[PDB]
RNA sequence: GACAGGUAAGUAUAGGGAACCCACU
């Protein structure tokens, strides 16, 4: 059956599937082929053509098969990957100091499909024989693919520096003769990207082979997540209160370094720079000023983030979030913009009626000095809204525009 | 005489309690028709 | 628009128990000790308590459609 | 090569729960017999309504759902009970169904609440748990004058697997390792988590050392019945019901070999 | 039509308002004082926006405080809260102040979809679509402002254990898994009315139309369907099961299997239900005029849309019975799971902060209070009051692998949360064709479900296939499949 | 250069990681409606008669 | 034949013949509803 | 519509084999069987009693789809033991442990009873 | 005449459209 969903985009939007029914009342799909779909499951509906002739079953069959869409010819690269739950699993999967029962290692086995039936020597065996999800991964990895990546936290002075093959952090990805040699495998490792272990496998083995690599890695990865666990919660959104401290003072430094560029303008000691009003040159000093103060509280937050930290997990891993995101929830939301400028002047030299005349202030012009989890003062809220309506407005007039 | 901001939670949002009693959520709807219904017919019509 | 018989969660009984609730409630017990009288240990049983609406009375305010 | 040696102690009994622990046994077995008491304990409850009459402001669905959801004494009647698509009979007969019928009628200016006490069943060893001889009866529908319910009804034996209202337990704690010993979670912070009530660890403590060789053993129940049976039967009809089970797969697989 | 908002006055830096005022509020039931009054003292006063360009406002008389440094010292009014910028749908949100504001935007309308109780006497009305929720509840955390939307009185939707796990891939994707073993317990089980509505017309004596059951032998158009359910006067009766494209209003029509047309009208295709209630009754113009309110129960199942108050929507991926579930120490299990996700990209810091409010409320035996901007209520408070009670301060907790028992080595975000069921259900939507009635203009499969239409092949899914290459199936799909 | 087809079926998606990546979970109703035409063969009578 | 119907505001029970215009003869009250049918009913209470 | 019969899920429907029986002949003394209308419960204590087991080279058990009331379990055994003698043992093992348990709690629920 | 009971003879047990609006992905 051919399988679309509106907007049909580019070739793999439409693809083809075999059937099998099961009871209840949705199509069910397999996580891997929504992003080629560009589909989530908030509700979205998808249409299904049977071709009804031979003739058109084995055209659909020969070049409509999803295995052999795995590979765009856009990008001439893969447009599936291993997503969600499945990236951030296989990413504390693969790290270094993953180790399984004889039970666990019992179960996962016999989920990888593909497996030839033969238990791997544990890469330990006393005082107690032990594998490790790298050896798991190696046996789900078909064929014997050689593949070198790096893992997204991956320094960069360790390719220069000693221990250039031997990674402390295991940051780098190295898949010899069909097996995880060493690295922690996320979003590079395993995704959309060129050069992926997906890729290389579409490369090397067959579409076929690549399919039963898609299924075999979502079906075990899925069941070792079921004994690892997954979650997020405040936990994850509270940090400690030195940090906190840390971002106080640089967001105070900020709003003091704002003043001091204000009373100097009032002053007019401040001179325009070339090719730009006085005006523009002082709106361009205070929005570098806030933006070196953004980034600032970010970097202090995603320092302070630990290692169980699953925002921090789930970014490394790839599957959700940015470092960006960490740090809005964390620290301070950042300033917001409404046409790539302050919030303007609604009222008479006012963005609100509870500001004094002519503030260029951050507060006045709406910068959000409160993470998400510390809230947002009203005036905050209502600039966070004026800058969440100009995306809306900008999705609902981009797609007509994209459209024609 | 003052309300210290502990009362005042309280007190701003009893006040909230005495406007939503006295006006209701479609006041402006009711209040909008019934002037119609009690001015603008009779000015269009002596306006006629 | 009534109190549930089970808790959702885990099963237990709970449809007999809002009417003795209310009791405890004008008999001026907090909210926590009259589930804590009535044995709601679990917070899912205290939710099935805390937050129902029993919405049956207002329906019962109309006349039915037979005499 | 063998079975373990599994021993119990009952840590305290009610009417209304049972609290033990069993030791030298596998993680396995004690989630399966935490399983079989969830699910798969055989059970009367109301599975079949007619709504001769309903002018109550809920409908007969709704009131038919409540009244499969209402419990019913169970404790040695469902042993008798053959299933009702095993019995033969041709609609419902006492070997495999128990009859209920409800009639009330609003003749009074106050509210009329019609709740479990108004089941009168056929056989007395059944009836709603509450109706047993302080807890109230259990509120089925209100109604106002004017206002008339009368139905009929049958409940037949079935286990939770099937549909919820079968399943006897209100909340069946399970536990083992209380102390983290197997590390089988991983505390970021530990000191920051509340010790287990059979956790057994100094204050300043915040989990057991970690044990290489640990197993899970001493696993921790805490079922509380719906009031359906008693706890204790609750435990020993799910062992024998498990035990059933596993020697009806051994006689098919028995059939199967010698086929083979 | 100017638009205007209530505002408190300043004067110098003090409040008009007092104590005396707030008492006499407090005791207006008695003393008859009301919010009239208030604007007649004049304490209180309505300001446009074209006055607001010119007022001086305050946040709150913490403004007004003297400060180090005053700011404005020369206010003029100050907000009777702030909260009130929001609108009906946005006042419902708890935290909404700790939300990307696009996800406030979001659960503005699926609040709207949300289904509860839409009004009190809806066993009268016989609404064309109506849904009722068969357990409402009043969220466990509610902003002050719902006291006045009347949220308790008409609550949609039901406060859940809700564990933010991964489990089993099925909820990935803005998908939740849900409690099999609670929906039996009637979770979030809702009813469907649909009301049908008929009539005779005598506009001609030449043709008329009657109810009542019609037979084979003098009227022609009769589909094989069984009209045995009807009545003698055309009519089925309540309390009657019924199935799709089942007659329920025997209707016929004199012509100019003789002398009779049938013009029967029928159950919706692919619907079901029980008939809930039948009102007969004359038009404007005396012609008999039948209402059919017919009742269906939909129980929550795979496909259909939830959503919490934190524009977080998702579909009901698979439900696993109650042993299957994972599991506190406790018996608790999640009514439902859903993938953690969301909340990464999705900022609803207000759904977490619910969460764990809403668990420390229901182990207070109180309603918590999450009115959006309210200094008293901070993350580390609640967190305090809930390490109290016997749990992790952060909510999260220690829960089993249901299939095996085995703990799980990370530790689940669980608690309670106000979830909501939208209108839009799988069975609604679900649809299929093959060789269905065709439109009469051109030959092409007709339109909608209603209809038994078929899906458009449109422009793009043609360059599509053609990108394919497939040009036999295109040729099946826009010649021999729709109108050869 | 559009136009509604037959034998064409929509409905909402839901996940299944227990399918193929070239599978798709069907309902039962949804088959049934659906038909595909299959040619009488010597091979396939038999199967096609009881069907 | 003797279709009762149940009036909406005096709550009485009339016999309606077809072709008979609706009004309750009690009230005269134009809404009227069909008495629950006598139909075997059942409800698994799942 | 689409909703499955509850009892679906534990009644074998007329003419289904309670358990099959088959050799993965990627390896010798590897059988698989698979029983129907079972789930994690069976699968889990038989998974466990033959990794008890010590000749089992290999013993688990899946769930090829939850949708599906059907479970596969794949079991291994050195050359000089059979899979089916070592599935059948660890049931009977497994019946042992039931039995005695049930004997254990029945005393000690007396005992308690008494006091 | 009416009414209640019985016997005999005859009858009865093919599909809309447009417009608009709302809501949805
Ligand atoms: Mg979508
Ligand atoms: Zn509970
Ligand atoms: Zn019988
Ligand atoms: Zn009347």
């Amino acid at each position: 059956v051919i399988f679309n969903r509106q907007p049909t985009l580019h070739k793999m939007s439409m693809m083809g599937h075999r059937v099998r029914i099961l009871p209840w009342s949705t199509f069910r799909l397999n996580l891997s082929v929504t992003t080629p779909y560009n589909a989530d499951f908030d509700g979205d509906e998808m249409n299904l053509h049977l071709p009804q002739s031979l003739e058109t079953r084995a055209e659909i069959q020969e070049l409509a098969m999803v295995p052999r869409m795995i590979v765009t010819p856009q990008s001439n690269r893969p447009v599936m990957g291993i997503v969600q739950d499945t990236l951030t699993a296989v990413r504390k999967f693969t790290k270094r100091d993953v180790f399984l029962e004889r039970g666990e290692v019992m179960n996962l086995l016999m989920f990888l499909s593909t497996w030839d039936g033969k238990v791997p020597q544990p890469a330990i065996l006393k005082p107690r024989p032990l594998w490790t999800g790298k050896q798991i991964f190696s046996l789900i990895i078909p064929g014997h693919i050689n593949c070198i990546r790096t893992h997204s936290t991956h320094p960069d002075d360790e390719d220069s520096g000693p221990y250039k093959h031997i990674s402390p952090g295991d940051t780098k990805v190295v898949v010899e003769n069909g097996e995880l040699i060493m690295g922690i495998l996320c979003k590079k490792s395993l995704g959309t990207s060129a050069g992926s272990l997906v890729h290389i496998s579409y490369l090397e083995m067959g579409h076929d082979i690549t399919r039963l690599f898609y299924s075999n890695i979502q079906t075990v990865i899925n069941n070792w997540l079921l004994i690892e666990g997954h979650t997020i919660g405040i936990g994850d959104s509270i940090a400690d209160s030195k940090t906190y401290q840390d971002i106080q003072n640089t967001i105070k430094k900020a709003k003091q370094d704002v003043i001091e560029v204000i009373e100097k303008a009032h002053n007019n000691e401040l001179e325009p720079t070339p090719g730009n009003t006085l005006r523009q040159t002082f709106e361009n000093q205070v929005n570098r000023i806030l933006n070196d103060a953004r980034d600032k509280t970010g970097s202090s937050a995603q320092k302070s983030l630990s290692e169980y930290n699953n925002f921090k997990s789930m970014v490394v891993s790839g599957a959700k979030g940015s470092k960006i995101n960490i740090s809005q929830v964390i620290a301070v939301v950042g300033q917001q913009n409404v046409e790539g400028k302050r919030i303007p002047f609604g009222f008479k030299h006012r963005t609100l009626p509870h500001f004094i005349k002519d503030d260029y202030g951050p507060e006045s012009r709406g910068f959000v000095e409160n993470s998400y989890l510390a809230g947002l003062t009203p005036t905050e809220f209502f600039f966070h809204a004026m800058g969440g309506r100009e995306g809306l407005i900008d999705t609902a007039v981009k797609t007509a525009e994209t459209g024609y | 005489d003052e309300i210290t901001p502990d009362l005042w939670q309280e007190a701003c949002w009893i006040v909230i309690s005495s406007y939503f009693d006295e006006k209701g959520l479609v006041r402006q709807q009711l209040d909008s028709f019934d002037e119609f219904i009690q001015m603008s017919v009779q000015r269009i019509v002596e306006d006629a | 628009m009534i109190i549930p018989v089970r808790c959702f969660t885990c099963g237990k009984i709970v449809g007999n128990k809002w009417e003795a609730y209310l009791g405890l409630l004008q008999a001026e017990y907090t909210e926590g000790d009259a589930l804590d009288a009535l044995g709601l240990k679990r917070y899912c049983c205290r939710r099935m308590l805390l937050a129902h609406v029993d919405l049956i009375e207002k329906l019962l305010n109309y006349a039915p459609l037979e005499k | 090569p063998y079975a373990n040696q599994p021993t119990v102690r009952i840590t305290e009994l009610t009417d209304e729960n049972v609290k033990f622990i069993i030791e030298n046994t596998d993680l396995a077995v004690a989630n399966s017999i935490r399983r079989v008491f969830i699910a798969e304990v055989p059970i009367i409850a109301i599975d079949w309504v007619q709504i001769d009459a309903n002018s109550s402001v809920l409908h007969d669905e709704f009131i038919a759902h409540r009244l499969g959801l209402i419990p019913l004494t169970s404790d040695d009647i469902v042993d008798k009970l053959q299933y009702s698509r095993d019995c033969t009979c041709e609609e419902f007969c006492p070997e495999c169904s128990v009859e209920f019928t409800l009639d009330v009628r609003c003749n009074e200016d106050q509210t009329r609440h019609v709740t479990s006490r108004d089941l009168i069943s056929n056989s007395p060893r059944v009836i709603p748990v509450t109706s047993r001889n302080e807890q109230d009866d259990i509120l089925i529908v209100k109604l106002r004058k004017g206002q008339e319910l009368r139905l009929r009804a049958y409940a037949k034996k079935g286990f939770g697997k099937e549909h919820a209202k079968w399943n006897p337990t209100a909340g069946v704690a399970f536990e083992y390792d209380p102390d983290n010993a197997l590390r089988h979670t991983v505390y970021p912070k530990p000191e920051e988590w509340p010790k287990s009530e059979y956790s057994e660890l100094d204050e300043d403590e915040s989990q057991a050392p970690y044990d290489p060789n640990g197993k899970p053993e001493r696993f921790y129940y805490n079922v509380e019945s719906c009031g359906s049976l008693r706890p204790e039967t609750i435990v020993l009809s799910a062992l024998s019901g498990l035990k059933k089970k596993l020697s009806d797969l051994q006689t098919q697989l028995s059939h199967e070999i010698q086929s083979d | 039509g100017r638009i205007c908002r209530p505002l408190l006055i300043v004067e110098k830096q003090k409040l008009l308002l007092k104590k005396r005022h707030i008492d006499q509020l407090k005791e207006r039931e008695y003393n008859n004082y009301s919010w009239q009054d208030l604007v007649a003292s004049g304490v209180v006063e309505y300001i446009d926006t074209l006055e607001e360009e010119t007022v001086m406002l305050a946040m709150t008389p913490d403004d007004l405080q003297e400060k180090e440094v005053a700011y404005c010292s020369t206010y003029t009014h100050c907000e009777i809260h702030p909260s009130m910028i929001l609108g009906v749908c946005a006042s419902i949100i708890p935290f909404p102040d700790h939300n990307q504001s696009p996800r406030n935007t979001y659960q503005s309308a699926m609040g709207k979809q949300a289904m509860g109780v839409y009004i009190t006497n809806f066993h009268v009305r016989m609404d064309t679509l109506a849904h009722v929720l068969y357990y409402p509840q009043k969220p466990l955390v509610t902003t002050r402002s719902m006291e006045y939307l009347r949220f308790r009185e008409l609550p949609a939707g039901i406060n859940s254990i809700v564990a933010i796990a991964s489990y089993t891939g099925y909820n990935q994707e803005d998908s939740v898994i849900m409690n099999r073993s609670a929906v039996d317990r009637g979770f979030f089980r809702s009813v469907f009315y649909r009301s049908y509505k008929e009539q005779e017309s005598k506009k001609g004596f030449d043709q008329e139309e009657v109810f009542e059951k019609p037979t084979r032998e003098t009227c022609q158009g009769m589909r094989h369907a069984i009209y045995d359910k009807l009545d003698d006067d055309g009519l089925i009766a309540p309390g009657v099961r019924v199935s799709g494209d089942d007659v329920i209003i025997g209707k016929t029509v004199t012509l100019p299997r003789y002398t009779k047309r049938d013009c029967s009208t029928f159950l919706r295709t692919s619907e079901t239900g029980i008939v809930d209630q039948v009102m007969v009754t004359l038009n404007q113009e005396g012609y008999k005029f039948c209402k059919i309110r017919v009742r269906s129960v939909r129980i929550p199942q795979i496909g259909d849309k939830f959503a919490s108050r934190h524009g977080q929507k998702g579909t009901c991926g698979i439900q696993y019975r109650q042993e299957d579930m994972p599991f506190t120490c406790e018996g608790i299990t999640p009514d439902i799971i859903i993938n953690p996700h969301a909340i990464p990209s999705r900022m609803t810091i207000g759904h977490l902060i619910e969460c764990l409010q809403g668990k420390v409320s229901a182990n207070k035996g109180e309603i918590g209070d999450a009115t959006p901007f309210n200094d008293a209520v901070n993350v580390q408070k609640i967190s305090n009051l809930l390490s109290d009670y016997g749990y992790h301060l952060r909510g999260n907790e220690v829960l089993y692998n249901g299939f095996t028992g085995r703990k799980i080595t990370s530790q689940i975000f669980i608690g309670p949360t106000y979830y909501q069921r939208l209108k839009h259900m799988v069975d609604d939507k679900i649809h299929s064709r093959a060789r269905g009635p065709i439109q009469i203009l051109n030959r092409q499969p007709m339109e909608g479900r209603s209809r038994d239409g078929g899906l458009r092949f449109g422009e793009m899914e043609r360059d599509c296939q053609i990108a394919h290459g497939a040009a036999q199936f295109l040729r099946e799909r826009l010649f021999e499949a729709s109108d050869p | 250069m559009g136009k509604r087809v037959d034998f064409s079926a929509r409905t909402v998606i839901t996940p299944d990681p227990n399918l193929s990546i070239d599978q798709v979970g069907v309902p039962r109703s949804i088959a049934a409606n659906m038909t595909f035409a299959e040619i009488v063969t010597p091979f396939n009578i038999d199967r096609l008669q009881e069907l | 034949q003797p279709m009762i119907y149940i009036c909406g505001e005096c709550h009485t029970e009339n016999e309606i013949k077809s072709r008979d215009p609706i009004r309750c003869r009690e009230c005269g009250y134009r809404i009227m509803y069909k008495k629950r049918t006598k139909r075997l009913v059942v409800f698994d209470a799942r | 519509m689409n909703a499955p019969p509850a009892f679906e899920s534990f009644l074998l429907f007329e003419g289904e084999k309670k358990i099959t029986i088959n050799k993965d002949t990627k390896v010798p003394n590897a059988c698989l069987f698979t029983i129907n209308k079972e789930d994690h419960t069976l699968g889990n204590i038989i998974k466990s009693q033959l990794l008890k087991d010590p000749q089992v080279l290999f013993a688990g058990y899946k769930v090829p789809h939850p949708l599906e009331h059907k479970i596969i379990i794949r079991v291994q055994t050195t050359p000089d033991y059979s899979p089916q003698e070592a599935f059948t043992n660890a049931i009977t093992d497994l019946i042992s442990e039931l039995s005695l348990l049930e004997e254990r709690f029945r005393v000690a629920i007396k005992d308690k009873q008494e006091g």
